[PDB]
């Protein structure tokens, strides 16, 4: 059968850790459309123990005068199409989060901090996230940069100028970011607005639809086991589903997972056999017109992005192709992704294809290790003073991080 | 004449009576088929275009569609259209069926397709005369490795 | 004008650029190629084969009097040495006559 | 105790017809045009990837098989003669649910 | 809890041959409006229930129409306005 | 050659459109009702060819067609039957 | 101006007889016939018949046009109007 989910953890703290030169311990922060995931860098240890609030960033409120319901234990989230766009839930969750991760003794946030953006964050929305987080919280100085990005540093053979492809996925995107000498080459990014939310309201559809008998049983926090534990991605999709089409084949390798329980009983507390429903929720970053939406998909735009450049910088590049969040958790990713490279590379050509550590864990591992190293660069971390002058538009292009463009935000 | 060669080949074949075709002023257009158990519709390109309105397939008509060459074969018309001669039913089971075609040739009606610029009409006209000897001395060496390739 | 033609070429092993002389260019507009096709060019002799249209084309139309055919399994290019034997009398024939041409 | 005991007003107002929450995205990338943006520029607008270029494959909607036929009655894609007999018992809630799972003909 | 999946009732209230309306109202309306004609009625149950098939198809056979007709007047909201479209253009309401 | 159904005028169909009561019509209208126009003919000629083929008739009779047009839901006056 | 227009509608509504032109139509409704089936031929006043028919049937689809667009607040018909116009009267 299916198992359910768990909630109420112990991350209760004092009111923070101390550690040796410079006391203040910077806090490593990941927003997420799908989870949050926070805690403080532990610095002067490599093996980090403890990530903490690694939870569902979605909230709701007591309307009869109960309590904010921020943390785990109808509903809205703080963004869309993964920025940040929000301030009346945004507040609760960061407000919860510094509640468990604690705060130093008063109204201010002591330490400083790193947070992640999007692969190109709109100016207004980081005009309002740095806005909350100096007009409210007060930090003295702050960090940017991509999830995607962190977990490469983190994954990095060295703390070079490493270049490569990093191929990312989440709620409602995935990212192919060419890095030449570790700089982002924004000019010619690309994003397709597909993914995990995509798949899993995908999958929920097709359950919905092939079997109207369970049709309130069914939701997206049981669709979470069949999708990251049943499914698998295809190493070439019209072959899988060519193997799929006779039954001896079928009723052997169709996954079966019953319902929760109380004509044979099945009919209300179905099996919900899934065989090709198990790969087509996976397909969707690869052919998105599995879905009604017209784009490119993975396969298609990583071609797109490569013929924009000479053959040489290329060959140096796509030595590191980088799969990191999301969705990249599938298993057969790597075996699926290499051969749609293959099929598009010059013939004798050598190529890598290299899988995070943690798909999921790396961005913070990677901004935690990269704070550790950057913890003292006073000209890269944008600090209080600095937002005194400002707008809360402004970056500063340091390494693993987005791309600022000179411009100024009108705002009364 | 009297030694054959045989060889098996995999056709997708279309057959059903057409229920509906439509056409417009490049060009695209829409035809409709039906197995007693089966319809479709279907988007058609040029090439089809061009044999369907050539050959004049009408709504009613039963017809066998030779979907690598565009060839189009007519059986009859259904019994229900059969009002304002050769009338029949429509196909069983699915449209496009992956029909497999068992062939034979005479040893002897290879040399003759590889004698002249169209060498069939020789087979049956009687011009075969005379065929070079070193085309033979090719041609049973080529059957030799097709004998054992196991494709004949 | 016409120096040469570039053609790109795809397989399931991966991708080259060939410099087509204009007489093999003749040669693929003879069999009425274009783009998506899947050709065998025999380089050594400038023999040009259309096996079909490529699969991933193959819903361009639902029904259209094409053949299509798998992106190739096999490498885009291929080297042997080969032998040939011919015998002066296939130089006496083929050479006597005007050939068909 | 509380982070903050007091707090901006971002943009979001106390009262009126306007709104609480700053900013709906689609707002964003509109208002975002005005600005002095150039060829070169980050710019969030040109980070969506392109149409694809080939023409799209089809599936069956009922089971993923690939889908040789189209009904001319519900207009969905399916695979196999048990498939055909399967769909016309169908009620229009599902049948409207595939095609809008597609964005199809009729949506 | 508030505020999601108004298809809950979709999903309940065409899942079989069932009629949504309760049968004790229904058996008292239809006779008051009856004897209006004439008085002095009785009633077969195999009677007063045959209306009520012919009513909820009808008002379901509305409705149908009466959603297109305010995709097409610019709205996903149906409002009475729809219905004096719907009833004079296949012209019942004249 | 005009027989596209444009041998059914713009102007014409303009004049229908105006007795009917509507005011400003889009240069695609005139097509579409020659769409419809057909689509009735389809109706109403076939079946009022299922009455002259009653009789077996070379002559279509205004009762022919009087028939068809009261099977289909509309009546006419004027031509009796 | 743009709207005197409004002059033509009480003109044709004053008016009683057949618009379209009678060559054209008997034409069309000869074609629409032997297409159909061989050797049909009409008396003048089955084509009168069609074509009165037909005048009435369109200027009833003009009327119920006229309310879909009214009912969408527009003062102009595109041919979405008539397409509802057909699928709220079942046709
Ligand atoms: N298992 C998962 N399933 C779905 N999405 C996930 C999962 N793990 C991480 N994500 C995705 O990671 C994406 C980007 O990284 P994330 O950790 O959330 O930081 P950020 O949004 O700031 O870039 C998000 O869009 C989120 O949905």
């Amino acid at each position: 059968p299916f198992r359910d989910a768990r909630a109420a953890p112990d991350p209760v703290l004092e009111a923070g850790p101390v550690a040796h030169g410079p006391l203040p311990v910077p806090l490593v922060l990941d927003n997420g459309s799908f989870q949050v995931r926070a805690g403080w860098a532990c610095p002067g240890q490599d093996p980090g123990p403890e990530p903490r609030l690694q939870f569902r960033a979605v909230c709701a409120r007591g309307r009869g005068g109960a309590r904010g319901a921020s943390g785990p234990q109808m509903l809205r989230s703080p963004f869309d199409r993964n920025v940040p766009v929000n301030l009346e839930l945004q507040e609760l969750l960061l407000d919860y989060s510094f509640q468990h991760l604690g705060v130093s003794s008063q109204g201010c946030v002591d330490h400083p901090i790193v947070l992640t953006e999007a692969v190109c964050n709109p100016l207004y929305s980081r005009q309002m996230m740095s806005e909350l987080l100096f007009e409210c919280y007060g930090i003295p100085k702050v960090a940017y940069g991509i999830d995607s990005l962190f977990s490469f540093y983190h994954n990095k053979p060295k703390n070079s100028m490493c270049s490569g492809l990093i191929i990312s996925s989440g709620y409602q995107c995935t990212h192919v970011l060419p890095i030449l000498e570790g700089r982002l080459d924004a000019k010619n990014c690309k994003r397709i607005n597909l993914g995990g939310s995509q798949a899993a309201g995908y999958l929920q559809r097709l359950l919905q639809l092939k079997y109207p008998g369970h049709l309130a049983a069914i939701t997206l926090s049981r669709m979470e086991e069949i999708l990251h534990e049943h499914s698998y991605i295809a190493e070439d999709y019209v072959e899988e589903l060519h193997k799929w089409r006779c039954p001896d084949y079928y009723e052997n390798n169709v996954h079966k997972m019953q319902l929760p329980f109380s004509v044979f009983n099945l009919a209300a507390y179905h099996q919900l056999f899934v065989g090709t429903e198990r790969i087509r929720a996976p397909e969707i970053i690869f052919q998105p017109s599995l879905i009604g939406e017209e784009q490119a998909g993975i396969a298609e735009t990583l071609q797109y992005i490569l013929d924009r450049y000479p053959k040489d910088i290329q060959e140096m590049l796509v030595q590191n192709v980088f799969l990191t969040g999301g969705n990249t958790m599938y298993p057969g990713m790597k075996a699926r992704m290499e051969k749609e490279l293959l099929e598009m590379r010059p013939f004798r050509s050598s190529f890598q294809v290299q899988l995070a550590s943690n798909p999921v864990l790396d961005a913070w591992y990677g901004a935690r290790d990269w704070a550790l190293n950057h913890l003292d660069d006073n000209e890269v971390w944008i600090t209080r003073k600095e937002y005194e002058e400002k707008g809360g538009e402004y970056l500063k292009e340091h390494c693993a991080s987005n791309i600022y463009v000179p411009i100024r935000l009108p705002k009364q | 004449r009297s030694i054959g060669v045989r060889i098996k080949e995999e056709t997708e074949i279309i057959e059903g009576e057409v229920v509906e075709i439509q056409i417009d002023r490049s060009k695209v257009g829409k035809l409709t088929l039906k197995t007693t158990e089966m319809e479709t519709i279907y988007d058609l390109g040029t090439k089809m275009i061009e044999s369907l309105t050539k050959d004049k397939v009408q709504a009613g008509d039963v017809i066998t569609i030779d979907k690598a060459t565009g060839k189009i074969s007519k059986l009859g018309r259904s019994f229900t259209r059969a009002r304002d001669t050769k009338f029949v039913q429509c196909p069983d089971g699915e449209l496009q069926k992956r029909k497999e075609v068992v062939h034979t040739v005479s040893l002897h009606e290879i040399d003759v397709i590889n004698s002249r610029t169209q060498g069939f009409l020789a087979l049956f006209s009687g011009d075969t005369g005379e065929i070079k000897s070193e085309v033979r001395e090719q041609i049973n060496a080529k059957v030799a490795e097709w004998r054992e390739e196991g494709k004949a | 004008t016409i120096s040469h033609v570039i053609i790109g070429l795809k397989t399931a092993k991966g991708t080259k650029q060939l410099k087509l002389d204009p007489s093999i260019f003749e040669s693929l507009q003879k069999e009425r190629v274009e783009a998506g096709d899947v050709i065998y060019i025999e380089a050594n002799s400038g023999a040009v084969k259309r096996q079909g249209r490529c699969d991933t084309y193959a819903t361009e139309f639902d029904l259209e009097a094409e053949e299509y055919v798998p992106l190739p399994k096999g490498d885009v290019h291929k080297k042997k040495e080969i032998i040939q034997d011919v015998t002066l009398h296939d130089l006496d024939v083929a050479n006597a006559r005007p050939q068909g041409g | 105790k509380d982070p903050n005991f007091v707090h901006s007003g971002h943009g979001g107002a106390v009262a009126g017809k306007k709104n609480r929450t700053w900013k709906n995205l689609k707002q964003i990338l509109a208002s975002e045009r005005a600005l002095p943006w150039q060829l070169n520029d980050p710019n969030y607008f040109s980070i969506d990837a392109p149409p694809s270029f080939k023409p799209a494959k089809k599936y069956s909607d009922v089971s993923g098989l690939l889908a040789n036929y189209t009904d001319p009655q519900s207009k969905l894609r399916f695979s196999t003669i048990e498939e055909f007999s399967y769909i016309r018992r169908l009620p229009s809630d599902v049948v409207t649910g595939y095609l809008a799972l597609r964005k199809a003909t009729s949506i | 809890r508030p505020g999601t999946v108004a298809l809950r009732e979709i999903r309940r209230y065409q899942k079989s041959t069932e009629l949504l309306i309760r049968k004790l109202p229904f058996q008292r309306l239809v006779r008051e409006i009856a004897q209006d004609f004439k008085t002095d009625l009785r009633f077969q149950s195999s009677a007063v229930m045959a209306l009520q098939e012919a009513c909820e198809a009808y008002l379901v056979g509305l409705f149908e129409d009466t959603n297109l007709c305010a995709i097409h007047a610019k709205r996903v909201t149906i409002m009475p306005k729809d219905i004096q479209l719907a009833r004079r253009i296949r012209g019942e309401r004249a | 050659l005009r027989d596209n159904i444009q041998g059914i005028t713009k102007p014409a169909i303009r004049r229908l459109a105006r007795r009917g009561g509507v005011k400003r019509i889009s240069g695609l209208i005139y097509e579409e009702t020659r769409g419809v126009l057909k689509v009735f003919l389809e109706n109403v000629i076939r079946d009022a060819v299922t009455y002259t083929e009653h009789a077996k008739r070379k002559t279509v009779t205004a009762m022919d067609v009087v028939y068809a047009l009261k099977r289909q839901g509309r009546t006419l006056y004027g031509f009796g039957g």
